[PDB]
Formats: structure tokens, sequence, C-alpha cells
């Protein structure tokens, strides 16, 4: 009789303690599951910022009229 | 009855007159084309943070 309430709990801590670690799971194994459909499968849209590659800056171009009429 | 002209032609870039259509839409230019669709958003941090192997923070 005097050792539980001295010392521990029954079914109000190590329960509700499962059902509160396993909501920090949900959360977890299923953003695990977004990238794996997002990093692999972007693909060949490039639309997301993480495929994105340098090409060209088109600042540099001029546009006076250059001594050759055709060019 | 002409003109010396010592020094000042050939120079001085000027206008003439307004005689055919401005060529607008020029040579080909065919399109830009489209650009891709940015994010804005709202910067909040981690879900639950880094979510590497086992890594709670």
């Amino acid at each position: 009789r005097w050792i539980a309430r001295t010392f521990f709990d029954g079914p109000e801590k190590n329960y509700e303690r499962t059902m509160a670690i396993l909501q920090i799971e949900a959360e977890k194994a299923e953003l695990r599951l977004k990238e794996l459909e997002v990093r692999r499968l972007m693909r060949a849209r490039g639309d997301g910022p993480w495929f994105h590659y340098p090409t060209i800056d088109k600042e540099l171009i001029d546009h006076s009229p250059k001594a050759t009429p055709d060019n | 009855g002409w003109v010396r002209p010592d020094l000042g032609d050939l120079s001085k870039v000027t206008k003439v007159k307004t005689d055919r259509p401005l060529p607008e839409n020029p040579y080909h230019s065919r399109a830009r084309p489209e650009p891709n669709p940015e994010v804005e958003g709202d910067l909040k941090p981690a879900r639950h943070g880094s979510r590497l192997f086992f890594w709670t923070m």
C-alpha cells in the first residue's frame, strides 16, 4: 500500500505519455515522406529553388547602335 | 553659293522626321518565355527541429 504513492504512478503518467510522444512521430515520419516526394522527384520542372542552376546574366548586354548595321 | 563646313559636319547626332512606321515587334521576338513562380510565405522555424535521424532539437 505504501510503495506506489511513495515512489511512482500507474495509468495516469505512463499512459498519455505514450499518447504524447506518439504525436511527435506523425509529424516526423511523414515529413520524411515528403523529402523523397519532392527532392528526388522534383524533377524536370525545377520550380522550387533546389535544382536552380545559373545560366547567364542578361544585365551585361548592350543596346547601342553599334557601328555595323547588319550584325 | 555653298558653305565651307569646317568642323560642324560629321558630328552632332540629329533627329530627322517621322516618315514610315517604326518597326515595333522586331525581327522575330518569339517569346520571353514564362518564368517560374516564387515563394514569399512566412519564415517560421523548423517544425520539430532538423529531423535527421533521432535529433530532437
